[PDB]
RNA sequence: UGGGAGAGGUA
């Protein structure tokens, strides 16, 4: 619900417009503009840094109950940054790996 | 605020008021080396630990020993820098008073025979440096710390390693400090086995009755005992009611006269309450029952003889008959349930197919040892070795402490050999582990692994040495004379010196420091690393040991490894995390007392962090008060949850303690993605010192302590007002109260200028201190190579837009603007060190002159006539630096060709030249020419000027010295003279130095008098001497390598400009290489006309998640706003009080910030210093996890007169148009790594080749060829190049006869192919031939 | 190319037809591997014919049974011990009579392990009659010895001597050989003498293959020799680091920066560095001019670097194709040939649409220069190997030089269309006209507005028929119609371009027109994606 | 060991075994040298 | 000059 938030406040935001009336269009916000276009990213990255960052897991597989509810906007707390270092030291580990 | 902080004060975001001090970041070394090094006679710590486990030693009859006294550690020959320079480890020499004391074998007890000891040298242990380096064989080295796993015992499970069955096989393992491991586990058929030192299984029970043990006391021990009694052909069962719990009754289990179960019933918990408050105890049981348990204990009949039923026999009717008519009338039976007593030991000793002791001695040795005939004295004295000897097999604190804590002992300490009882209840809580009751160990817990620092390692390795010396010392003591034999004939000191050079030298742990910048340094002795000696490998390493564990919070940083293959193994200790004795990682801790944050701080282990219940260092307080909200936020048993304010017992000291040190100095690093910032926390360790260098404007507070604490800085001692700074020296006099009265108190900081590191970059010290200024203790006297007035300052902040420009940053790569190479902001010194060795060859020596034959004034202009370039003379590639010439014919004479030599002459013999040239790309001016030379070699013109300068500069030091010591001494003969009497003019009425003929009646002042004239004429003969010993040890010639005359090292100080393919990186991960250098025309330039410095790449935000590099862009523009506000108040010079009305309302913005700086406390030439010192810039303490917000950078743009969006509007400077949307403009903090275009360009035609397979050489060093690998070789097999693959494979390589003829086909313009078959073909025929197998190519 | 040969005096056993499983002497005597190496090992004795039938063939007697035996008959039986009788047993077998026996055994009856194992011996023995080979040959008597220039003494910089343990093994077979000899001319006693042929076969298994037999026998540093069974077998082996991949002459490396000013087949060499590479080229150039004498001259000339050494480079490089190489070269687009342009500098200028097919960034990356010599190699350099023929991935049919993030913001950034920004409803003359209503200021790249457009279609033949109409598009769009050649309809630019839009433009471009206009449609879409990026200004922010 | 023990040969047919020998591989532009090779060995 | 180990780093 959050990342559907999130990416209909990005997606549809410009709104202030003129000579019809008050109408509505897709944004040109260079975020959303380089999400959309393929360029470098996708709307899972766009989610991590305007919406939730989500749900992650422990190394034994296990998914944690409480999720990381702040994104790389409003800035983690210590014990998420402690908890996100678990899955980039694991995806770092197993991209080696393959 | 010191007098060096109040120069420029870097305004602090925090909000966390911090209770505990960073410590000194370089302890771990320092304490354990320390404790090494330093006499601990009770606590044996080290060098007296190690005599005391091996002396003293008797021979093998018990006639002559040697007895251990004492020890003391020499003084070292050279220092330092004098180590450094001449290329010599820097040690200390061993000395050890050793007695050796013989007994009398015609007497009983002849103690009283010879008393003979001295001081047997033996041993040369290096020492420790200041700051935590050792300098072996000239280089500088860090022996890093090892992460391995405790002695102890280690309880764990394979988790279904069988895939047919699925179980878990339990195992234990006794790890040992040092000695033979012992390993117990179960198979699928759950029976307990033995493997010894990882070799074959054998039966459990066999090592105890290896113990001495038969199966009446192994029963005993393990498995406990219900009774069975016949009494009129009935059978009697004792029973206590807490046994049928979980089971089923097989017959009805009734009483005298009352029904309690029936058939087919479960007997559940009512019925066991039943049970206990009816309080029956004799319960009748019919016969069927006894068929299916086993016997206790054995019964021999009285009348017959012989064994009825022995011990661990299966009973049924048979055997039940024929005990009932023996006469037995008391049976006892092992329990047996499948819940929670399983019949293991039972069925390992059906397995067991041992008799008793000396048969399971022989099993054991027939498992050790295989092929050797076995006997009963060796197989006695091998069991007693392996695991009972004091001497073979120790733990001895850690792996007691370990053992007593997972087998829930009580004391801490005790015996450091394994016991029977102690193996009794390792089997006994395996068995339980088995059951059910207990847990097992995880491996990756901190708890389990423990740092085995310096001192340690270096222990064990002089033990190691200490081992073979009394091995050869009972050699010489068992057979050779007592009486006449000193000790130190005997002792060679040659095992140990070998074995701990041998460590300090070329160990897996004592490596190469990287010491490119002092944040390198700083993080190679912050170093954890998993591997070494006993450790893991890179094959042996799965995702277990590499990943975060959750009890690395506070001890071990999660972002700050290698992105290798080393991604788990090399870890990174965190900043507050300490040692504890034993060994393990403990971190602070504020201990709370009924909701009130106490400021006492407690260190918890791994172990004890697992029990309370530990806050977040992000809870709010009250001002020493309470919290806040009422579920605060916190982490117990290793997992993070929510509890209330009353029950928290421990808060995290500090917001910081969670990282490093590389990972707390990048700012913004909560909002980067971990990945990121593990990436700039390891470019932050490769940051090339630039020429002038610059503070980051947004900081974190840490600088300071990395700057102050990195041994890199000169600090202040003793504060004072300093006397005379000069850019090599600084003299100091110190404060009045800080001064002892014995001193003369005037301390001298010599600064090295210009010496090279490890990493070919300079090392230099300009003071920042001015002349006359106070000075307290503690600060910043001399900015190191990277550092700013205290700071760390590792690269240049410079201003930074973020639009894509024209493809020139395409991928990660950087435009930068041509102002950073016009204000040289990127150029570093490389000072690189050449060598010229002069060998002595068997046809003469190698002389070192200008007559150089066949060469001439192109290559001689800048020799002198002893054949050494002057110093300043700028070389280039090909130049000759030194002038030397190997003779080619001979030089020794006989006396038939003396005569002849005063008839005729000589000859030339000086053909071949071997000249030292410059190595082709490097330039550079030479700086420093040492010419080291042999003791007994006539010097030249150019040495003996080398050893006039360092004698006159030396002469001025010590003269220095002198004259600090004679008015040192002036003052106290002025003190006891206004002491004795009341004289003030007539002292100073007469010059300084005719202080002593002064006098009055003869009387005890008087006394003082003439005492402290004899220390005046011994302070100058104590000069004179030190003088003579100065003058000798310079004058005389270095013992250098045999065959060796002199050696001449030449310093070249390249300057390193940037260039198109540098590479660059910020803090947040984000780096790249310069693709072009735009000019300053071309840049875009804003409504102010300032142009951009670099221009950036926007893409590598999203797709990458550093947003930290955007919030310091913005903190930057901030920053230097205000900056430019100071500096345009400075520029039209308005008001000293209008300056510090804006720069208190610059400092005092934040919401709820740490700090509170107040200028009424200032002067007039403090806040115009003040204002000086930040007009390049304010800086900004931004820490980790607690920093600054959106909401405090907005408030800082709309003070600074910016547009609060962050973005500017830029226009285009090589068209004049304007960018149709708002660029991101800002400063950004960008460092200069150590991969530089110059060292990674390289090229080859055709240069020397290989010997074996004749294929080119490898390497930019040796002139190498790129490798056309396997992978290539699929390339060209894919496109179908086929005449390319012959031609790559045959005639640019490993092919003579076709490389010479391509060779001479294109210099004679004929582009033609003549192939043929490879040599590298020839030398695998040539190696199958010779394994013996006939392999040849058959023709047709 | 010359060997020796050592004269063994006790004929020992080849490792590799004994240990390596299936053992091959095991498999052909069908006696047990424990028992052989027990005969080999001195331990155990064995009888190779006896007259009586109390001792047959292959029975391995101990020593307590030889010594019975020795006593008891002394003169019809003849037992050895070691692995002389090894090779007396092999030679005293018979391969066609035990083959034509074991073809009768395999008739009666089938247990599948027994025929298993029957018809395992079978084809060894049937490999033996008809490859020739004699089973006594696995017996080594006549030991090879390596040439002294593939078993190297090299030397160090101080004096002293670092060989190769080839030399070492050498020497411990040589002096226990000799031993041996002295032993059995000194009329040993037995044990000292079976002592020392155990050692001599010991030496000749370490030599053949170290970790094989036992305990691998280590140096003087504490570490296992190299044999020659581990110079050929395993990562660092003969056939895997000099045979398959060699090191390659006039080769060259260099960090790689972006260069956007080239076309799609070109590269910037350094001039240092490529002189470096094409040294005597320049040789030959120098000697066809005049400008050199001799060979000597002519290397000093090169050395001296003179602008006629410049100038001479400068013609010898043009059109002369060099191979842009980089590790790890997963799939084959990782080499391609590019026509080389001087430039001043020290890294290697790419192009920036083939790093979608090198998977390489500008984060520090190194790529390696391979020049080919010969007319033959040039040729396939030009044909097969050019970065404009190979533009569709050999993996799946689609185009890999694609814009990559940058041309694609760019180009995403024109062919999107705001609502009223600036100049909204006009009508115009054509492409051109709207390229100067931007360049001028008077319409945005976002104004929807009403162009001429003149687009081909294709015919029935090669000939391309002409509609001309008025279209409802954009200003952007207006613009890349003078990039977009003859012969593609106007939907493939009327919506806004994503990255799979463009390779959709791409690989319709290819199949309609061919390869070069794909080629110059692909360096001048790359062009105008890079001036509208730059013209753009898409900045991130915190807001 | 199997070849030895065999008394196998090589027919030289491979890509890879022509990347060893050092000859033209059976890939692209080799195939015209190995199969007028081939018709060599044929046709004599 | 060439060879072999050990440590670190870059893609
Ligand atoms: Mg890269």
């Amino acid at each position: 619900r959050v990342s559907k938030a999130m990416m209909d406040n990005l997606q549809t935001e410009t709104v202030i417009n003129r000579d019809g009336q008050e109408e509505k269009q897709v944004s040109f916000n260079s975020i959303y503009m380089m999400a959309d276009s393929g360029a470098r990213g996708s709307a899972a990255q766009i989610r991590q840094l305007a919406g939730m960052r989500g749900l992650m897991a422990k190394p034994d597989g296990s998914i944690i109950e409480t999720p990381i509810t702040a994104n790389f906007r409003e800035g983690l707390n210590v014990l998420q940054y402690f908890i996100s270092t678990h899955g980039a030291r694991k995806g770092l580990a197993d991209t080696a790996l393959k | 605020y010191s007098y060096t902080e109040k120069k420029r004060i870097r305004k602090d975001f925090g909000k966390r008021p911090q209770v505990l001090d960073v410590p000194y970041l370089l302890s771990i070394q320092l304490d354990s080396f320390q404790k090494f090094i330093e006499q601990d006679p009770e606590g044996q710590y080290g060098l007296e630990a190690a005599f005391r486990s091996v002396f003293p030693i008797q021979s093998y009859s018990g006639n002559s020993e040697l007895q251990y006294v004492s020890y003391r550690l020499g003084e070292p020959v050279f220092d330092v820098q004098e180590c450094q320079i001449r290329g010599v480890t820097y040690s200390a020499p061993l000395r050890v008073k050793l007695r050796l004391v013989i007994y009398e074998r015609e007497a009983p007890e002849g103690t009283v025979k010879d008393i003979k000891e001295q001081e047997v040298y033996m041993g040369e242990i290096p020492l420790m440096t200041d700051n935590g380096t050792f300098v072996i064989n000239g280089t500088e080295r860090v022996i890093v710390s090892q992460l391995h796993r405790s002695p102890g015992v280690f309880f764990d499970s394979d988790k279904g390693k069988t895939h047919s069955s699925g179980k878990v096989l339990y195992n234990a393992r006794i790890i040992p400090y040092r000695g033979s491991w012992l390993d117990f586990e179960f198979d699928p058929k759950d029976n307990l086995f033995v493997r010894i030192d990882r070799r074959r299984k054998l039966p459990a029970t066999i090592i105890l009755r290896a113990l001495n043990y038969t199966t009446e006391q192994i029963l005993d021990l393990f498995f406990e005992k219900v009774i069975f009694e016949i009494r009129d052909n009935k059978l009697q069962m004792e029973l206590v009611p807490e046994r049928l719990r979980g089971e089923t009754a097989s017959f009805d289990i009734e009483a005298n006269g009352k029904v309690y179960v029936e058939k087919g019933r479960r007997i559940t918990a009512r019925h066991i309450r039943q049970l206990e408050k009816d309080d029956v105890k004799l319960i009748e049981v019919p016969v069927e029952y006894i068929a299916g348990k086993v016997v206790a204990k054995d019964y021999i009949d009285e009348s017959t003889g012989e064994l009825i039923c022995a011990a661990n026999m299966e009973l049924s009717l048979d055997l039940l008959a024929k005990l009932s008519q023996s006469g037995h009338k008391r049976i006892e039976t092992l329990f047996t349930n499948d819940l929670d007593h399983g019949p293991y030991i039972s069925e390992t000793l059906r397995v067991d197919p041992t008799n008793d002791r000396l048969s399971a001695l022989v099993e054991i040795y027939r498992m050790m040892r295989p092929g050797e005939p076995p006997t009963r004295e060796a197989a006695e004295s091998l069991f007693e070795n392996l695991f009972f000897s004091e001497d073979r097999y120790d733990l001895s604190a850690v792996g007691r402490m370990k053992f007593n804590r997972s087998l829930l002992r009580e004391e801490i300490e005790g015996s450091g050999i394994l016991s029977k009882d102690d193996i009794i209840d390792v089997m006994k809580k395996l068995i339980d582990i088995r059951n059910g009751k207990g847990e097992v160990d995880d491996i990756d817990h901190l708890g389990n692994r423990r740092i085995r620092s310096v001192g340690e390692m270096a222990e064990n390795q002089f033990r190691v040495g200490l081992v073979r010396v009394e091995r050869a010392v009972k050699e010489r003591l068992s057979l050779g004379d007592l009486d006449t034999l000193m000790p130190q004939d005997m002792i060679n000191a040659k095992p140990i010196s070998a074995a701990v050079k041998e460590f300090f030298g070329s160990s897996q742990l004592s490596q190469f420091m990287d010491q490119n910048n002092p944040l390198s340094e700083i993080t190679h002795k912050r170093r954890i690393s998993a591997l070494g000696p006993g450790g893991l490998t890179r094959e042996r390493a799965g995702f277990e040991v590499r990943d975060v564990h959750p009890t690395h919070y506070g001890r071990v940083c999660p972002i700050e490894t290698p992105e290798g293959p080393n991604i788990g193994l090399i870890n990174s200790l965190s900043v507050y995390a300490q040692t504890n004795e034993y060994g393990f990682l403990e971190t602070p801790y504020r201990k709370v007392t009924d909701g009130v944050v106490t400021d006492e701080i407690h260190y918890l282990s791994a172990i004890e962090e697992g029990n309370y219940v530990i806050a977040q260092a992000n809870s709010n307080l009250d001002e020493e008060g309470h919290f806040v909200e009422d579920l605060v936020t916190c982490r117990s048993k290793g997992e993070s949850s929510l509890f209330s304010r009353d029950q928290v017992d421990y808060m995290d000291v500090s917001t910081q303690q969670v990282v490093s040190v590389g990972a707390s100095l990048i700012p913004f690093l909560e909002h980067d993605d971990a990945n990121r910032a593990l990436m700039g926390a390891n470019m932050q360790r490769q940051a090339v010192p630039t020429l002038r260098a610059d503070k980051p404007l947004v900081g974190t507070g840490m600088e300071r302590a990395v700057a102050v604490d990195s041994g890199v800085t000169a600090v202040a001692k003793r504060g004072g007002v300093v006397q005379y700074v000069d850019a090599s020296r600084i003299v100091i006099k110190v404060n009045e109260d800080e001064m002892y009265p014995g001193e003369a108190g005037i301390d001298i900081y010599n600064l090295t200028k210009y010496t090279r590191s490890n990493q070919n970059t300079c090392i230099n010290q300009m003071p920042c201190v001015s002349l006359g200024e106070p000075v307290e203790r503690g600060d910043v006297l001399a900015d190191g190579p990277s550092t700013d007035l205290g700071e760390l300052a590792l690269g240049q902040n410079m201003r930074v837009a973020f639009m894509p420009w024209n493809g020139y940053n395409f991928e990660d790569s950087i435009l930068v603007s041509e102002r950073v190479v016009q204000e040289d902001r990127f150029t570093t010194i490389h000072i690189q060190e050449l060598a010229c060795v002069s060998r002595d060859t068997k046809l003469g020596p190698e002389e070192i002159t200008a007559d150089i034959p066949n060469v001439g004034e192109a290559a001689l202009s800048k020799l002198d006539e002893s054949g050494i370039v002057y110093i300043g003379a700028e070389v280039t590639g090909g130049d000759i630096l030194v002038g030397k010439v190997t003779p080619k014919g001979e030089t020794q004479l006989t006396p038939e060709e003396k005569l002849l030599r005063a008839i005729f002459g000589e000859k030339a013999s000086d053909v071949k030249d071997s000249s030292l040239r410059v190595p082709n790309g490097v330039s550079g001016t030479v700086i420093d020419v040492q010419v080291f030379t042999r003791d007994g070699v006539e010097k030249d013109k150019r040495a003996l000027e080398i050893e006039e300068m360092q004698l006159k500069q030396a002469k001025k030091d010590l003269s220095e010295e002198l004259q600090i010591l004679e008015a040192g001494l002036f003052s106290r003969i002025r003190a006891v003279l206004v002491a004795g009497g009341v004289e003030a003019e007539k002292l100073d009425k007469l010059p300084r130095d005719r202080w002593l003929e002064l006098g009055l009646t003869d009387e005890e002042k008087q006394n003082q008098l003439e005492q402290l004239a004899e220390q005046y004429d011994e302070l100058k003969h104590e000069f004179e001497k030190k003088l003579e010993a100065k003058r000798r040890k310079i004058t005389q010639g270095d013992d250098l390598a045999p065959g060796v005359l002199k050696i001449v090292k030449v310093y070249l100080a390249v300057k390193r400009r940037i260039q198109p393919g540098d590479k660059m990186a910020g803090r947040h991960g984000n780096k790249g290489v310069i693709s072009k250098i735009n000019p300053i025309e071309d840049m875009p330039y804003d409504e102010n006309g300032t142009p951009v410095d670099i221009v950036l790449n926007p893409l590598g935000v999203p797709s990458r998640m550093n947003i930290g590099q955007i919030l310091e862009t913005h903190l930057g523009m901030a920053a230097k706003g205000i900056g430019d506000k100071i500096n345009a108040m400075l520029k039209q010079q308005q008001e000293v009080a209008k300056l510090r009305e804006f720069i208190q309302r610059a400092y005092d913005l934040g919401a709820d910030v740490r700090q509170k700086v107040d200028l009424s406390t200032f002067s007039d030439e403090e806040v115009m210093r003040l204002a000086e010192n930040l007009r390049k810039g304010m800086p900004i303490a931004t820490p980790v996890f607690d920093g600054a917000k959106e909401a405090e950078i907005k408030e800082l743009l709309k003070l600074g007169d910016l547009p609060t969006s962050g973005q500017i509007r830029l226009y285009d400077g090589r068209t004049g148009e304007q960018f149709e949307r708002p660029v991101t403009v800002g400063y950004m903090y960008m460092l200069k790594l150590n991969h530089l275009v110059d060292d990674k360009m390289h090229a080859r035609s055709t240069g020397s080749y290989s010997l074996v397979t004749q294929q080119p050489l490898g390497g930019k060093a040796q002139f190498g060829g790129q490798r056309f690998g396997e992978m290539e070789v699929w390339a060209l097999e894919a496109y179908g190049a086929a005449y390319t693959l012959q031609e790559m494979l045959t005639v640019k390589s490993d092919d003579v006869n076709g490389r010479t003829k391509m060779y001479k086909n294109i210099v004679d313009g004929n582009h033609q192919m003549e192939p043929g078959m490879p040599e590298s073909f020839n030398v695998l025929l040539k190696e199958i031939r010779s394994l013996g197998i006939n392999i040849e190519l058959e023709d047709e | 190319e010359r060997m020796g040969h050592i004269e063994l005096a006790s004929p020992t056993a080849h490792i590799w037809f004994l240990k390596s499983l299936p053992s091959r002497i095991g498999l052909l005597l069908d006696m047990p591997l424990r028992d052989i190496e027990r005969v080999l090992y001195f331990e155990s004795y064995v009888v190779i014919e006896g007259g009586m039938t109390n001792l047959e063939r292959q029975q391995i007697l101990t020593e307590e049974q030889y010594l019975d035996a020795l006593e008891e008959f002394g003169d019809e039986f003849d037992a050895k011990m070691g692995a002389e009788a090894i090779q007396a047993l092999l030679k005293s077998m018979d391969l066609e009579q035990e083959c034509e026996q074991l073809r009768e055994e395999l008739n009666e009856t089938n247990s599948e392990t027994k025929r298993k194992k029957l018809t395992k011996r079978i084809k060894l023995l049937e490999a033996f009659v008809q490859s020739g080979n004699k089973p006594e040959w696995m017996i080594l008597t006549v030991l090879p010895v390596l040439p002294p220039d593939l078993r190297p003494l090299v030397p160090l910089d101080g004096g002293r001597f670092a060989t190769s343990d080839l030399n070492d093994l050498y020497r411990r077979v040589i002096n226990r050989n000799n031993r041996l000899k002295r032993l059995l001319d000194l009329a040993a006693p037995d044990i000292i003498v079976r002592n020392e042929k155990r050692m001599l076969q010991e030496a000749v298994d370490a030599l053949l293959d170290n970790g094989r037999r036992g305990r691998a026998i280590t140096g003087s540093n504490k570490r296992p020799l190299k044999s020659l069974a581990d110079m050929i077998k395993g990562k660092q082996g003969r056939f895997r680091q000099n045979l398959l991949g060699k090191r390659v002459d006039y080769s060259g490396r260099s960090v790689i920066t972006v260069g956007p000013y080239l076309r799609l087949h070109q590269c910037g060499l350094p001039k240092k560095m490529a002189l470096e590479l094409f040294k005597p080229f320049i040789y030959g150039k120098l000697e066809l001019r005049g400008l050199a004498t001799t060979i000597k001259a002519a290397k000093k000339m090169v050395e001296r670097e003179e602008a006629v050494v410049w100038d001479i480079l400068d013609e010898v490089i043009r059109e002369h194709p060099v191979l842009l190489n980089r590790a790890p070269t997963l799939h084959r687009l990782g080499i391609q040939a590019f026509e080389p342009v001087l430039i001043e500098g020290k890294a290697i200028q790419l192009h920036p649409l083939v790093c979608a097919a090198y998977n390489a960034d500008f984060d520090g990356d190194q790529m390696a220069v391979h020049v080919p010599l010969t007319l033959e190699a040039q040729l396939e350099a030009r044909a097969l190997m050019m970065s404009t023929n190979n533009i569709l991935s050999p993996a799946n049919g689609e185009p890999i030089i694609v814009p990559s993030q940058d041309v694609v913001l760019g180009l995403y950034y024109m062919t999107r269309d705001c609502v009223n920004a600036k100049g909204e409803g006009m009508v115009l003359t054509g492409p051109k006209e709207a390229e100067r209503l931007y360049r001028s200021g008077l319409a945005s790249l976002h104004a929807r507005v009403k162009v001429r457009i003149t687009e081909y279609e294709k015919d029935a033949n090669g000939e391309l028929v002409a509609k001309t109409s008025l279209k409802d598009t954009t200003v952007g769009r207006a613009i890349l119609w003078m990039i977009v050649p003859k012969g593609l309809p106007y939907s493939i630019v009327n919506q806004a371009l994503g990255k799979k839009a463009i390779s959709k433009m791409l690989n319709t471009c290819y199949r309609i027109l061919g390869l070069k206009p794909t080629v110059i449609f692909a360096d001048q879409i790359m062009y105008t994606g890079f001036a509208y990026a730059a013209r753009s200004g898409a900045s991130v922010g915190i807001d | 060991t199997e070849a030895a023990v065999a008394g196998k040969r090589d027919e030289l047919r491979g890509l890879k075994e022509n990347v060893i020998v050092g000859r033209l591989i059976p890939a692209g532009t080799g195939y015209a040298y190995h199969q007028d090779r081939m018709r060599r060995r044929a046709a004599g």
